[PDB]
């Protein structure tokens, strides 16, 4: 079936440029446009870009005319973002979406969405998360110290997902994060993409 | 760039109540070709990307359950649910493809049900944890029905499986 | 045969053979109205290699040259010993005596305009450039204006053509006038076309496909160039008759008709989008030229370290003293470089 | 008083042309400006196109040789053309009329505008 | 009749205090009449005019009825103020004008050119030179009951930079004005009559009310100004031409503040 995958995101700085990747499968990029589409707490889901299927016209945001630069290649099947002079409300999860065959005459809008990447822009340093678990039936793991948003936790490697509870992370007074993982038994892989650390719980 | 405006910004009701949501628009969005109204609602649910279930506010689409209804016309649409599941515990975004693509503000749908007793656990600060020099006990109450129970707190969204809350806290 | 708007005729019609200058069969090969006949050596042996350059299109050879025409400057020896060598000196002998030639077809007007460096479909590295249109340059002005500028001094009628011409150059009513070999036979002396600004004229050379005389007609080509093959000819050349029907007759100025001929030209554009610059050239002549540009950039749119860890509870990875201290205290908040426990 | 009756807008698909015109009744001083502006939602009203009464007109930098304004000989309606539409063009247009009856100053009209849509569809 | 003198004077010092305060109020109170850059300069105008009825009038008006100077020590600084407000409003009448045959000539460069921070600068420049002009020459003793009497130098001077001079750029800048509208009208009439003068005689009346009342109060004045120091004149007329040109002051809102808009602005105030 139609596949859209997304890579690239990270922590950049404020005013640096940032190249996201998007690859498709599944179907023939080369005929449908693409559209790049950002959402946010402070703004929801909003479209920033779209290209067409031979790239003849590019339409981008009224807040991001000239920043942005959304392009395609075919050969390869992959759509490109070339994001610069970010500023601090670019930080938002970008989706990216194909658009169906003559839309007019059918109607049909975009439908097949991506799985996202996050991006995060500010001043502060990337920095490791610290790993503190917490035995008791259940048991947990604390995850503190950690600048960066985009992280994620598995018990067990994924062999059980009943009874699972990761809390959503919160602004830390340190102007870090924090959040927990909780599992209701009748170890864990913590996994941080911006900082590129895979650490065992226990 | 056509603006959208959701009336219900958050709301909550019984599992199997007839909801509805209002949709209102700043200018019309009919097409004189083909004399169709443009507009889409997409679903999206906690951790995933939106889903497209009605296009064209009068057609459903495909794999889409039947309860979703879509009606209306020139600026107000209204999007339907016979039987609100409990699988349908997502986040509702109206948005128009006539004009420059835009999006809605979003309306957050919760679910209601019987007054369930929290599960109640606390866990001193490891060894690991003192050694930094960080002394925070946790505390942990599972399967919260209402959302309320030097401090931080966070509370699970609401899980489309029990529709039951967890809130953690933490020093 | 010889039907009226021949070259008119043809296209909502595909005769068993067409008799024409080779400008047009361009637009007619490239729906498939011509049979690509096939020639034979002997049969190009016998026949210039220019005039097959000439005939040639997209490398291959529609049809077989006939002969070249060119326009000349025919003048009768009874009015005037010598005949005008600059354009400049045309508008003075006129009034002395009290030039006139085809107004309508601007075919018989083009050679005063290209004079001071007005073009179309420039030539460049050999090939012809569809989006480098040059009849707005200063050159085209200078010869459109100058053309109005004679037509209204009472020199030349408005309505006058090619049958009027001749008939009142056989009465011996004109003193000059400018046409190519296909008026001898009707018809004194023939010389070069006269230069204007100090530059020569340039008269398109018309091939047509399926002495002194001789010797100004030459002149007259040299001086020129060889009209081009592309499909875009025609319909370009129809543009130029409306600037032409836009500049004698004195409905708008010449930016105006060359503003038209441009948009016109452009066939890339719709006919309401043509429409609508025409109405935008019309109603504003000050920004005529961003419209112009407009237009152009719509053509071209509508155109088919690393750290690990191996501690008793905590394992893995993660992300030379500089940053081994950065690793140490990460370690140490935790409770290629390897440590282990 | 000045009353500003504006046509012409609606639904055009982008890259077309649309003609809207403003006709002006009433007494209007000799000097006198009347321009075009449009107004987004979300957005602030910005200039569109602008002429004066001896003939001089003014565009903004972002649709400069796409629209073009001008002004009837006596029935003092304006026209407004515009080509190659986008579809960021989609807003409000109102009709501004600058009178300098009082040298000391100068009156405003306005007509209320109408909208107009460039639409982003696909076909064939 | 000095009882019917005070009444009259107190009741132009009156009105001259309430227009001003109206204009100021009606100005700052709505947001769509400061969007204007050219009502900056009118502000102000109203300023300048409301100085000259708090600290210029009332102290002339008592001492002419009790017939001296009862305020000791105050003279100088009186005068000093008196020749800052005349100059100030002068200018701003002048630069006022300039600024209205900028926007009329030329709107097109007028509305990119003529910023908030222009009219800012050419206010603080006329502010200045009213200042230089009065208190730097009165406090240096420069100028020399109360009566201040005038050098003859130092008076020429002051009179042709602050009257003769503004008084003729506004002349030039009203007949350009009468110029340009004089060619519109023809042009308009041309095409009427092509198609198949009441216009031009009500631009010459609105000229006339703006320019000729502004002449006449304060013309006067500046003429036996610079003709008492050469000697004569009395003062009793050379008060009264004084007292013209301060209800010229008074004056000045209803000429250059009495558009449609500023009647708007009143109506929906009070
Ligand atoms: C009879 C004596 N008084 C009053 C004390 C004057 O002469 C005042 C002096 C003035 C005066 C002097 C010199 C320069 C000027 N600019 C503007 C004025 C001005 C105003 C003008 N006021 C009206 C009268
Ligand atoms: O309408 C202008 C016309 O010019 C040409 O035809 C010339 C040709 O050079 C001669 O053979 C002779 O017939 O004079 C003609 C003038 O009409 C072009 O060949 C033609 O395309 C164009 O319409």
């Amino acid at each position: 079936d139609v596949q859209l995958v997304e890579s690239g995101g990270g922590l950049v700085q404020p005013g640096k440029s940032l190249r996201l990747s998007c690859a498709a499968s599944g179907f023939t990029f080369s005929n449908f446009g693409m559209h790049w589409v950002r959402q946010a707490p402070e703004m929801g889901l909003e479209w920033v870009a779209y290209i067409s299927s031979g790239s003849t016209t590019k339409y981008y945001g009224d807040t991001v005319k000239g920043r942005f630069t959304i392009s395609r290649d075919n050969p390869k099947n992959t759509l490109y973002l070339q994001m610069n002079s970010l500023r601090s409300e670019d930080t938002a999860m970008y989706y990216c979406a194909r658009r169906p065959l003559y839309d007019g005459d059918y109607g049909y809008p975009m439908d097949y969405w991506g799985q996202g990447t996050s991006v995060t822009v500010s001043s502060a340093s990337t920095k490791g998360p610290s790993v503190f678990p917490l035995a008791p039936a259940a048991l947990g793991c604390l995850v503190k110290d950690y600048f960066p948003e985009p992280v994620t936790v598995s018990w067990n490697s994924g062999a059980l997902t009943s009874g699972v509870h990761t809390f959503p992370a919160v602004l830390q007074s340190s102007g870090l994060y924090s959040l927990s993982s909780v599992v209701t038994v009748p170890i864990c892989n913590v996994n941080h993409k911006p900082s590129n650390t895979k650490v065992d719980k226990k | 760039n056509i603006m959208l405006t959701q009336s219900p910004s958050s709301l909550a009701v019984s599992a199997g109540e007839r909801v509805t949501m209002s949709c209102k628009s700043t200018q019309s969005i009919l097409y004189n070709s083909n004399q169709k109204t443009y507009l889409a609602w997409y679903q999206q649910k906690p951790g995933q990307s939106p889903k497209l279930l009605i296009y064209w506010a009068s057609t459903r689409a495909s794999g889409v359950p039947d309860r979703f209804t879509g009606s209306g016309s020139g600026t107000d649409f209204t999007l339907t649910i016979n039987s609100v599941q409990p699988e349908d515990l997502a986040v509702y975004y109206c948005h128009q493809y006539l004009s420059a693509w835009t999006f809605g503000g979003g309306t957050k749908l919760e679910i209601k049900r019987t007054v369930a007793a929290p599960s109640v656990f606390i866990f001193p600060p490891s060894d690991e944890q003192l050694k930094s020099g960080t002394a925070s006990v946790v505390c942990l109450l599972n399967n919260f029905y209402p959302r309320e129970a030097n401090s931080q707190e966070s509370v699970t969204e609401q899980d489309s499986k029990d529709s039951t809350y967890s809130l953690s806290s933490t020093l | 045969e010889h039907p009226d708007k021949l070259e008119e005729k043809f296209p909502q019609v595909a005769p068993d053979i067409i008799f024409w200058a080779h400008d047009r069969f361009g637009g007619y090969a490239q729906s498939g109205l011509l049979a690509e006949i096939t020639p034979d050596k002997a049969f190009q042996d016998k026949l210039y290699p220019f005039t097959w350059d000439a005939v040639r299109y997209n490398g291959k050879l529609i049809a077989y040259p006939i002969a070249v025409e060119a326009l000349s400057l025919i003048y009768n020896k009874d009015l005037l010993p010598n005949p005008p060598k600059t354009w400049e000196e045309i508008p003075a002998l006129d009034k002395e005596l009290k030039l006139m030639f085809n107004l309508q077809e601007p075919y018989f007007t083009w050679p005063l305009i290209a004079a001071d460096g007005g073009y179309a479909f420039k030539y460049e590295n050999g090939k012809y450039d569809i989006k480098d249109v040059g009849v707005d340059n200063a050159g085209a002005k200078a010869g459109l204006t100058f053309l109005v500028d004679l037509i209204k001094n009472k020199h030349m009628n408005a309505d006058t053509d090619y049958s009027i011409a001749e008939a009142a150059f056989n009465k011996g009513e004109t003193a000059m006038t400018i046409n190519g070999p296909w008026a001898w036979s009707n018809i004194y002396g023939v010389t070069v076309l006269p230069t204007f600004k100090g530059q020569p004229s340039k008269p398109f050379v018309g091939v047509l496909s399926a002495d002194p005389r001789i010797a100004a007609t030459m002149e007259n080509a040299q001086k020129g160039e060889i009209m081009p093959n592309i499909p875009q000819m025609s319909a370009f050349w129809y543009a130029v008759r409306t600037a032409v029907i836009n500049a004698a007759s004195g409905r708008q100025t010449v930016d105006q008709a060359l503003a038209f001929a441009q948009i016109l030209i452009m066939p890339n554009l719709t006919e309401e989008q043509r429409n609508g610059f025409i109405q935008s050239l019309k109603d504003d002549p000050s920004v005529s030229k961003e419209i112009l540009a407009e237009a152009k950039k719509l053509n071209e749119h509508q155109a088919p370290y690393k750290l690990v860890i191996n501690g008793k509870t905590l394992k893995g990875e993660t992300t030379a003293e500089t940053a081994e201290k950065a690793f140490k205290q990460y370690a140490n908040d935790n409770g290629t470089f390897t440590v282990t426990e | 008083q000045v009353q500003l009756q504006e046509s012409g807008g609606g639904l055009v698909q982008a890259g077309g042309s649309l003609r809207l015109s403003c006709a002006a009744s009433g007494s209007i001083f000799a000097l006198n400006i009347m321009g075009w502006y449009r107004q987004a939602p979300g957005k602030q009203r910005e200039l569109v196109a602008a002429i004066h009464s001896g003939g001089t007109t003014n565009y903004a930098n972002s649709v400069k040789g796409r629209f073009t304004i001008s002004r009837d000989n006596a029935a003092n309606t304006v026209y407004l053309q515009m080509n190659s539409l986008k579809p960021e063009d989609t807003a409000v247009y109102y009709c501004n009329v600058k009178d300098f009856g009082a040298i000391v100053a100068d009156r405003d009209y306005w007509g209320q505008g109408t909208q107009v849509t460039v639409s982003s569809l696909e076909h064939h | 009749v000095r009882i019917l003198t005070a009444c009259f004077l107190s009741l132009l010092i009156l009105s001259t205090l309430l227009g001003n305060t109206l204009v100021c109020a009606a100005v700052i109170r709505f947001r769509h009449l400061r969007s204007k850059v050219t009502n900056f300069f009118v502000i102000s105008l109203a300023v300048s005019d409301l100085l000259v009825a708090v600290l210029v009038m009332p102290w002339k008006a008592v001492a002419e009825i009790a017939g001296f100077w009862p305020f000791g020590s105050f003279c100088n600084i009186w005068v000093a103020f008196d020749i800052m407000c005349s100059t100030a409003s002068i200018w701003n009448l002048c630069v006022i004008s300039v600024d209205r045959y900028w926007a009329i000539s030329s709107p097109f460069r007028y509305e990119r050119k003529m910023t908030p921070k222009a009219a800012f600068i050419l206010i603080s420049v006329a502010w200045t030179l009213s200042v230089l002009i009065s208190f730097i020459p009165v406090q240096l003793s420069w100028h020399k009951n109360c009566d201040s009497s005038l050098s003859r130098t130092y008076a020429i001077s002051s009179s042709v930079i602050s009257f003769y001079i503004p008084v003729a750029i506004m002349i030039v800048t009203y007949t350009r004005i009468y110029r340009i509208a004089q060619k519109q009208i023809r042009r308009i009439a041309a095409l009427e009559r092509a198609a198949v003068f009441k216009r031009e005689t009500k631009v010459l009346k609105t000229l006339s009310v703006i320019m000729g009342v502004f002449v006449c109060c304060w013309l006067p004045f500046f003429i036996l100004n610079c003709i008492l120091p050469f000697c004569c004149i009395d003062s009793n007329t050379f008060d009264v031409f004084v007292w013209f040109g301060w209800a010229n002051s008074a004056l000045n809102p209803i000429i250059y503040a009495f558009n449609a808009d500023f009647r708007k602005a009143f109506s929906t105030l009070l």
